[PDB]
């Protein structure tokens, strides 16, 4: 009867709203007050989850409908299901910590923790959206702040980065819009745009080919997808480490997302006819960004290019037709979402000390940081699909549903099984030479180095609390399985005959 | 051309006036809009009759600019030669904000500079640039908002489109001589055709067509002329040369600054119109035996050269690791004598005043170089055959008495 | 190559606006030819042809 | 007076041509449809790509002026049938309160600095935060930014075109509201520079002053207005589409 | 052939008559379970070894893991399911009707148990559970 | 870093891919790396010394603070192991949060916590904006030390 999803969207961006009725200086009071906020809704969400959420109900849960415009038949329309509270969790999660990681910001505290709790709220609200122009709305509601962020406390190269970015991602969500326009006017009747009575729409061949190119475009925009990946390495590269903590464990995976809420379970012809299509196209983007990171100089060029790299095993996971490659997708999202957020963070942290660029004068950083040599060890080993971490049980997985899949018969099932094997020959050869190249060696540091130089208590804390879940579903995957294990079926029972 | 500019009308006439208010006069004697402390609401004391925005009148009328972009080509040596056009714009249009865009080795030039606001690398020879890093420096400037762009660069179709889109009011550029200039003129405000297919041939006055183009009379402005060059040294550049001499052993006033010797370092600050500006080690020492009572200083560009310098002229010698063209100039202002081959060395002890030796490969060369080597405290010892390694040492050891 | 397609479209972007914004020439003549020719094209279309 | 003619003369050259068009010319449908298809595509397609290449800020406004104006005009080609003329209301309204306030702050901009160079809007914010705030929100409202108001009046032009079946018309539209994005973000990116190099000597002798003035009410008018009604697009068009 | 064009094929129906009566198939398969071809003598093994699997499920019967007791139970049907027909497939004729009783009254007791959990009784899974174990000792005792 | 003059720019090349360390014939192996730098010494101290030293230079919450949140875990894991309701939990957990961000406003400001221009002015004027930022009312300070913020103006 309460609307629990309503109040969770509203909270953060009502309360950002309130931040600049503070006349306080400095950043203490603004922080702690976002910190504050966004806690307090951490912990509504897990009380969502905990009292209100069933893993075993394959249906929409706590739906709360809402009709805002009555001409396009619009509504506020909000739901979960166990698709949704994974990304949900992981959004809160990963906000929480990146506005915690934002402390050292003294420029416009406040305008930066306000777009850091409407970022907080836009997500949430793609997140548990219900309704196809609410979806569209809420894809929308990122421009502004990310741009905003990219450009007041960005790298060098801010601008031109904050600039791509809005102009890529308006490129692919006016395809978006399009398709949402011809999704909700298909209706004989009347316009509709809620999930669950489009779900049961049949559409001729053509047609729903067409929707699903438009769909697409925005979801491979948003997703990289070659060559539709060009904004993310200027972007994530020249952007705040705790901004490219949502840029690279949220934003990213919304494109999946929304390729598992729409393409994948509204369409399900068109997804069927463009699936083999976009399993050499995952394999060839993990090869061609693995290739990629080598060649980058740059450090956080290389951590987005291997961003894009393992983007590539979501790819095949949606394009492999089995449960089990939907459920090694929904992993290596919530992997990718643990991972990239902290290697960003790690990256972020050393910069602010080292001060240097490129990888070929980094050496011997190992001497004055050791912490945080262990962390960027530890969450490099992570990326490289070792055991014991999320990444290793999310590729293999994914393995598994390719070679359980009864839509691809042998040849291919091999050379895309080869295809990705290959990925992992060439995920070790940059990384390990990025970490060779920027801890190892011995370099003369100043005294001054020598104390209140490494990680302090809050840097330590960050890294070891987004690298516990990662260990934590490593060794126990059905942490996160079991919360999607009945929906996924339900959205691969339309793959079947009937 | 009638087909370009349709309904021209020819030019304005002579009894035009241009409005009462930001006709005549400078930038610094606007009178209007004036503070207006008694207003309640903080809105400027304006003219009767005209309209609130004025700051936008005095570059259409007046051609007034606030911001200039010149886009410098060529190493240190053309962008310390480019000094005299940056001080003509700072004093043509007083407070002027000029903004360079060189290469590597020419930024370093501007540390020396006291007019120059920011100043900017980028691969300008590159005629392939990457596209993120083109795309970067095209929005840049046009993010400046520059009201005139010059360009020393000869210019091509490309070249002239990049200045296009600049969102300049006046584009000025040189172009190419030969026929691949074609329609760049149509894109620039302004167009100089050069002597040579290379700028950096002529010497001094390499620049005059720009100086000419930038000092003309208009409106009732008198012509300005180009100052002779100067330069500013900080107090942290005369330190750090300070202990890299006095590493050497020499003292402050009591040593000559020797320049041009032969090596593959790009950092010996030659000119493109002059590639035999280099002497071989042999020849330097020959030269530096002659010199008594003042301690010579060799100036290395590289330090892979200062062992072979320690097995020519003597292993007690004093050699003195100079790269950037500041901690050049404070090492001549602080000495009293410069011999110099034909490199920036010779321009800033001309910028200091200093009496030095200049040593050219030829006398053509000499006298487009330095044209006022006698009034401004220089001999030009040019080699009669042409070829550098062709001089008489017995002239430079007679002519080293100056000092 | 791949790259260069957007900062592509961005700098041909650029320069047809600069292109269009320098092509007329700002003169009071100028402006009545050209809202005059379109009206001229208009009616030998919709009329003669 | 360019801020009245900017606003003023469309909404009544937009009943006179409706009025026109509709009445006494219905006969002859199939050629004023394809004028003004034209006129809005040519409109859009070379209002909003010279507005990216200006350094005056009243001039960039009349290009985005040209350019808004072939959004409203798809109100008229899909005709009254697929709602249409219920689309030119319900964003004229909009683009009346999105024009004002962002002339507002230019008059106030312009009055208390004395300046119309885009490039002296460097550094606004930390002078005056409030003045930066509402032209920023105005601009972005020009944008069709989505959380104002012309994103909702823009997709309620896009729902009519589309469902009139033109395709071509919504996409030229969309692909141009894309390029509309650039510029009022390059005035943004200017109000938020903390480079005290990179700002002009106009706004470093700023007095903001301890009154409020009348065109701050005019705008508080208006800035609260194309935000705030973003959730009430359904009381609008209900007054709308009774007409007919 | 590279990939299959239509939608991916659904529960094959058995051709030893071991479905429900009234259906035809049973109702604890599922479809997209990839089952490995070995023949007659891999399909008695895995038979064999997936009723271990299935006895082995004493520990998963709860209040609190009903869900997970259905899943295997799903899984573990479908995948005996087809081995119990490629078997009686491949059997000697006078072999087929003890096969094919067998494997009827072990489906039947897989959906008393399936029943049993969706209800969420336990006393009644349990009961179900015990007589699901004692015919696949049948099952492992006669495949052995 | 910054550099207050032009450095050198580097004329030779430089490989991508080699290690950026010292050349391994210039290696003082064992003392470089720490291989025989670690003499032991009688005088060690206590573990418990070393572990309270080491609590203690994080500058722990104080007080209802550090009460509070040294006995925030272990009571959820109290609670949790003794199926209380999990609502009380969430009660608990909120108010903690919020009790502990209250608290931490209240606290006073630091030069870190203001913009560089803050930090890096003359130090005595840092010291007295410091002192009376944590004194007076954040109004009286905004209409006495409001146009310091205005970083144009200089
Ligand atoms: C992707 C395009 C290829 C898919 C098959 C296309 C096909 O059969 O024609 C599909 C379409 C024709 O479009 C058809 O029109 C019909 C009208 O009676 C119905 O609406 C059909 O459903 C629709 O498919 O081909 C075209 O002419 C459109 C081409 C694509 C338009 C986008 C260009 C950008
Ligand atoms: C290119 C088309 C031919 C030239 C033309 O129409 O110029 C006329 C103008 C270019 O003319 C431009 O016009 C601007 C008005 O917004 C300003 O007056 C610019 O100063 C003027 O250069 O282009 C068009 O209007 C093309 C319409 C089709
Ligand atoms: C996010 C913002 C919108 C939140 C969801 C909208 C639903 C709110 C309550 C449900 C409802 O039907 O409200 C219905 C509201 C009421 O809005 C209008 O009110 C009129 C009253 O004279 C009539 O009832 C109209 O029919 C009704 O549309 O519709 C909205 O437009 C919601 C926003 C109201 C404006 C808030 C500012
Ligand atoms: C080479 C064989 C290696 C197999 C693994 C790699 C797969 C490569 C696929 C290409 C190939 O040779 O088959 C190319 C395919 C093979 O043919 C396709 O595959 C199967 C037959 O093997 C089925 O019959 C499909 O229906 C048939 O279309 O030929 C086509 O039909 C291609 C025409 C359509 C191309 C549209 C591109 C769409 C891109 C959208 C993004
Ligand atoms: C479709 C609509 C495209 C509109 C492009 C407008 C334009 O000219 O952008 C000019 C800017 C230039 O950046 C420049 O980058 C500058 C960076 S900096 O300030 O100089 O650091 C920035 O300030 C400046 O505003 C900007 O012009 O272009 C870009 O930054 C790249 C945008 C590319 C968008 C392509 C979309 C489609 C991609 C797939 C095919
Ligand atoms: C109240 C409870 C206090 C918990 C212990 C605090 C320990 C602590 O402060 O250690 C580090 C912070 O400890 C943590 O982050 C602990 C995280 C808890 C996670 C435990 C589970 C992991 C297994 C940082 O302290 P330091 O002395 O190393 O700081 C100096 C710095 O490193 C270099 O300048
Ligand atoms: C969620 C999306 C929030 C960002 C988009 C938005 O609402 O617009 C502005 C957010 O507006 C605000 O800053 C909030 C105050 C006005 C309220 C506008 C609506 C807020 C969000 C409503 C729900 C969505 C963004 O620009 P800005 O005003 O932050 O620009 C910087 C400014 O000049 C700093 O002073
Ligand atoms: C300090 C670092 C904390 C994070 C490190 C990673 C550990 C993650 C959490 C691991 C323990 C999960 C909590 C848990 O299982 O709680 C049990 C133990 O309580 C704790 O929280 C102990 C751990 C502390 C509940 O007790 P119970 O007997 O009621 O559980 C059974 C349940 O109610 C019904 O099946
Ligand atoms: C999904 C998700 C999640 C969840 C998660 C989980 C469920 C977790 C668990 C976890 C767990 C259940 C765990 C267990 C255990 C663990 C352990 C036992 C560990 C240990 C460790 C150690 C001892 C150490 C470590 C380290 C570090 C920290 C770093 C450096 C390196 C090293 C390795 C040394 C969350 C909520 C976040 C949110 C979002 C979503
Ligand atoms: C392929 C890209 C599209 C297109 C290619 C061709 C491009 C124009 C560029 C420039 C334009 O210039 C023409 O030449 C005239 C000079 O006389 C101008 O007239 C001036 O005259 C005065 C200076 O002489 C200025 O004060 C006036 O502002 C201006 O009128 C005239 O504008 C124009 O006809 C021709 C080709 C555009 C991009
Ligand atoms: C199953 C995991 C295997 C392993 C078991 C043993 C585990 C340690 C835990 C901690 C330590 O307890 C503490 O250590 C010391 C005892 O000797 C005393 O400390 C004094 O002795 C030290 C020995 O050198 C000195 O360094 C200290 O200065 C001095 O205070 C301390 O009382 C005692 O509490 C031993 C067992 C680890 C995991």
């Amino acid at each position: 009867s309460f609307p629990w999803l309503t109040t969770i969207v509203v909270l953060p961006i009502f309360a950002g709203s309130l931040i600049f009725l503070f006349p306080h200086r400095g950043n203490k009071v603004i922080r702690w007050y976002t910190i504050c906020i966004s806690m307090i809704e951490l912990l509504l969400m897990t009380y969502v989850f905990f009292y209100h959420f069933q893993p075993d109900d394959p249906l929409i849960q706590l739906v709360e409908d809402y009709k805002w415009i009555n001409f396009f038949d619009f509504h506020w329309r909000l739901g979960i299901d166990g698709l949704s509270i994974g990304p949900i969790l992981l959004t809160g999660f990963i906000t929480t910590l990146a506005t915690l990681a934002a402390w050292p910001v003294t420029r416009n505290s406040q305008l930066f923790h306000f777009l850091m709790l409407a970022m907080y709220s836009a997500q949430i609200g793609l997140f548990s959206s219900r309704d196809l122009l609410l979806f569209f709305i809420m894809w929308e509601l990122e421009l502004i702040p990310v741009y905003l962020l990219l450009s007041m406390w960005g790298g060098k190269k801010r601008l031109y980065s904050a600039t791509k970015f809005i102009l890529y991602t308006a490129g692919g969500s006016i395809f978006l819009l399009m398709g949402v326009l011809g999704v909700g006017l298909y209706g004989s009747n009347e316009p509709t745009l809620n999930l669950e009575t489009l779900v049961n729409q049949s559409y001729p061949v053509a047609l729903e080919i067409i929707f699903y190119i438009g769909f697409f475009i925005a979801f491979a925009v948003k997703l990289p997808i070659i060559p539709l990946h060009t904004w993310l390495p200027d972007t994530h590269g020249e952007a705040h480490y705790s901004t490219c903590m949502l840029l690279a464990g949220i934003l990213l995976k919304m494109g999946a997302y929304g390729l598992v809420r729409i393409n994948m379970e509204l369409l399900p012809h068109a997804h069927s006819i463009f699936s083999p299509w976009l399993m050499i196209i995952g394999t060839m983007q993990i090869i061609y960004a693995a290739s990629t990171s080598p060649g980058q100089r740059n450090l956080k060029k290389r951590i987005a290019y291997s961003s894009v790299s393992h983007m590539g095993f979501i790819i095949i996971g949606i394009s492999s037709i089995t449960d089990t490659g939907l459920n090694g997708a929904i992993l290596q999202i919530i992997s990718h979402g643990f991972i990239g957020a902290a290697l960003f963070f790690l990256a972020g942290t050393s910069y602010d000390r080292i001060r240097l660029v490129y990888l070929d004068e980094m050496g011997g950083i190992a001497i004055p940081m050791p912490k945080i040599f262990t962390l960027f060890s530890s969450f490099s080993m992570a990326s490289l699909a070792l055991p014991g971490m999320s990444g290793f049980i999310a590729e293999l997985i994914v393995f598994f549903g390719l070679i359980t899949s009864q839509k691809y018969l042998l040849i291919p099932k091999l050379l895309i099984t080869f295809g990705m094997a290959i990925g992992m020959i060439l995920t070790p050869i940059y990384l390990l030479s990025m970490s060779r190249q920027m801890f190892y060696g011995y370099k003369l540091f100043n005294i001054s180095n020598s104390s209140f130089f490494d990680s302090g208590p809050r840097e330590l804390f960050v890294s070891t609390s987004i690298f516990l879940p990662v260990i934590g579903i490593g060794v126990y995957p059905d942490l996160v399985l079991s919360l999607s294990v009945e929906k996924v079926e339900a959205i691969l029972s339309n793959y079947f005959y009937r | 051309n009638p087909w370009l500019d349709l309904f021209y009308d020819g030019e304005d006439e002579p009894e035009t006036e241009y409005g009462s208010m930001f006709s005549d006069g400078k930038q610094d004697e606007d009178p209007y809009p004036r503070d207006n402390p008694e207003n309640p609401y903080g809105f400027l004391k304006f003219p009767q009759g005209y309209a609130v925005e004025m700051a936008s009148l005095g570059s259409k009328v007046r051609g007034d600019v606030r911001r200039c972009c010149c886009v410098v080509s060529g190493g240190v040596y053309d962008n310390l030669l480019f000094f005299p056009a940056i001080q003509l714009i700072k004093d043509r249009y007083p407070g002027v904000q000029i903004d360079i865009i060189t290469s590597a080795r020419g930024k370093q030039t501007y540390e020396m500079n006291k007019n120059v606001r920011w100043a900017t690398v980028y691969d300008l020879d590159d005629n392939f640039p990457d596209p993120a890093e083109y795309t970067d420096m095209l929005g840049l400037l046009k993010n400046r908002y520059y009201d005139m762009v010059l360009s020393t660069k000869l210019a091509g179709l490309g070249h002239a489109a990049f200045l296009f889109m600049t969102t300049a009011r006046d584009r000025v550029s040189y172009v190419y001589p030969n026929v691949n200039a074609a329609g760049a003129g149509l894109l620039l405000s302004e167009t100089f055709t050069p002597d040579s297919m290379n700028l950096s041939e002529g010497g001094y006055n390499m620049y005059h067509q720009m100086i000419e183009w930038l000092g003309r009379p208009v409106k009732d402005i008198p012509q300005h002329l180009a100052s002779p060059l100067k330069v500013s040294i900080s107090r942290k550049l005369k330190e750090a040369v300070e202990a890299k001499y006095k590493e050497a052993g020499a003292e402050k006033g009591k040593y000559v600054v020797i320049h041009g010797i032969k090596c593959d370092s790009k950092a010996s600050m030659q000119s493109e119109g002059d590639t035999d500006s280099l002497l071989p080690i042999e020849i330097w020492a020959e030269i530096s035996q002659a010199i008594r009572g003042v301690t010579p200083i060799f100036v290395i560009p590289h330090e892979k050269l200062r062992e072979d310098v320690e097995e020519i002229v003597g292993e007690e010698t004093s050699i003195v690791f100079i790269t950037t063209p500041g901690q050049l100039a404070a090492l001549i202002n602080d000495s009293v004598g410069v011999i110099a081959t034909n490199t920036a060395a010779i321009q800033l002890a001309l910028a200091r005043e200093k009496p030095s030796i200049a040593l050219f490969c030829s006398e053509e060369k000499g006298k487009c170089f330095v044209p006022d080597a006698e009034g401004k405290k220089c001999t030009v010892i040019a080699s009669k055959t042409g070829n550098l390694a062709d001089i008489d040492v017995a002239v430079v050891k007679d002519t080293l008495k100056v000092f | 190559i791949i790259d260069g397609i957007p900062n592509g479209f961005g700098v041909t972007s650029f320069f047809v606006g600069e292109g269009i914004k320098y092509v007329g020439g700002g003169r009071i003549s100028s402006y009545l030819f050209w809202y005059l020719l379109y009206v001229s094209i208009f009616l030998f279309i919709f009329t003669f042809t | 007076v360019v801020a009245f003619l900017s606003v003023t003369s469309k909404v009544a050259a937009s009943a006179s041509a409706t009025r026109i068009f509709d009445i006494p010319f219905y006969f002859s449908s199939n050629e004023w449809h394809l004028l003004l298809e034209i006129l809005a595509i040519l409109s859009m397609i070379l209002g909003n790509l010279i507005a990216i290449t200006q350094t005056s800020m009243k001039r960039m406004l009349a290009y985005s002026s040209i350019g808004q104006i072939g959004y409203v005009i798809i109100g008229i080609i899909v005709g009254d049938s697929n709602d249409g003329y219920a689309s030119m209301i319900t964003y004229m309204l909009f683009y009346i309160s999105m024009n004002l306030g962002t002339f507002a702050c230019i008059v106030l901009f312009g009055l208390r600095t004395g300046t119309d160079n885009i490039r002296d809007y460097a550094g606004l914010y930390t002078k005056d935060p409030f003045l930066a705030l509402s032209l920023a929100l105005c601009l972005l409202s020009l944008g069709g930014l989505p959380p104002l108001a012309g994103f909702f009046g823009k997709i309620y032009l896009f729902w009519c075109g589309w469902q009139a079946g033109l395709y071509f018309l919504v996409l030229i539209g969309l692909l141009t509201s894309v390029l509309s994005i650039y510029y009022y973000l390059k005035i943004i990116k200017l109000l938020m520079t903390g480079r005290n190099q990179e700002i002009t000597p106009h706004v470093r002798n700023y007095r903001r002053s301890p009154l409020r003035s009348k065109n701050s009410i005019e705008f508080s008018m208006i800035v609260c207005v194309i935000a705030s009604t973003i959730p009430g697009i359904s009381m609008n068009p209900i007054i709308t589409i009774a007409q007919d | 052939q590279l990939w299959l064009d239509g939608p991916l094929p659904g529960l094959r129906p058995a051709e030893n008559k071991i479905g429900n009566e009234e259906t035809g198939t049973r109702t604890f398969l599922k479809k997209g379970i990839y089952m490995a071809n070995i023949g007659t003598k891999g399909s008695a093994l895995r038979l064999r070894k997936y009723a271990f699997d299935l006895l082995a499920m004493e520990d998963l019967i709860g209040q609190d893991t009903l869900n997970y007791v259905r899943r295997y139970l799903r899984f573990k049907g479908t995948f005996m399911y087809y081995d119990f027909d490629k078997v009686i497939s491949a059997a000697p004729v006078a072999d087929k009707p003890p096969l094919t009783n067998l494997a009827n009254r072990l489906f039947d007791n897989f959906e008393k148990l399936q029943e049993a959990v969706k209800l969420k009784d336990v006393p009644l899974t349990r009961s179900c559970y015990d007589d699901t174990a004692v015919t696949l000792q049948e099952v492992m005792n006669r495949m052995a | 870093g910054l550099t207050d003059i032009e450095p050198d720019l580097n004329e030779d090349p430089r490989d991508r891919w080699a290690t950026n360390g010292v050349a391994p014939e210039d290696f003082v192996y064992g003392k470089y790396d720490e291989h025989h730098t670690f003499y032991e010494s009688s005088e060690k101290g206590s573990f418990w010394g070393a572990v309270a030293e080491e609590y203690n230079s994080m500058d722990p919450p104080t007080g209802f603070q550090g009460l509070i949140s040294w006995l925030f875990l272990p009571a959820v894991a109290a609670g949790m192991y003794f199926n209380v309701p999990g609502d009380y939990l969430f009660i608990g957990a909120g108010l903690f949060v919020i009790i502990f961000c209250i608290i931490e406003m209240d606290k006073p400001d630091q030069p870190h916590n203001f913009e560089p221009q803050i930090y890096n002015m003359e130090r005595g004027a840092r010291d007295k904006l410091i002192a009376d930022y944590n004194t007076m009312d954040i109004w009286d300070f905004n209409e006495k030390y409001g146009d310091l913020w205005d970083f144009t103006l200089k």
